[PDB]
């Protein structure tokens, strides 16, 4: 009935590890571009 | 704490548009007798002389 189950589970392998260091690149590339704007500091002039 | 309601400028700036306009909501009923702004087709036979 299946006869590709070994060429499947070696190829899935290569890539759900492959696909996790690059979503601990993008997790920093995003938190280094919003630094500046999560740490601002802003005066206005209104109080209530 | 709450400020009170004349402490800001903008807060006593909002208690005078407020006070402006409680003078538009009681009308006079002796200044509305005869004028109306609905059209109507009236008789002016006895001044064509
Ligand atoms: C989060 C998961 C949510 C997704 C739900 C999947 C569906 C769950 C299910 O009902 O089936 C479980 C299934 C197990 O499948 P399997 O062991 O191959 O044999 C039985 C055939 N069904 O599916 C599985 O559980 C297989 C999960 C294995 C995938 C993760 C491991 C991949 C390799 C790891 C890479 C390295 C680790 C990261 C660093």
């Amino acid at each position: 009935a299946e006869p590709e189950m070994e060429e499947r589970k070696l190829m899935g392998f290569k890539w759900i590890f492959v696909l996790t260091l690059a979503l601990l690149q993008a997790g920093y590339y995003r938190r280094l571009r919003w630094s500046v704007l999560k740490s601002r500091k802003l005066v206005l002039d209104v109080v209530n | 704490s709450p400020p009170p309601p004349n402490a800001m400028v903008y807060d006593r700036l909002a208690e005078a548009v407020k006070a402006k306009l409680r003078q538009l909501e009681n009308p006079d009923p002796r200044f509305l007798k005869y004028g109306s702004p609905r059209p109507t087709l009236t008789d002016h036979t006895r001044i064509l002389a």
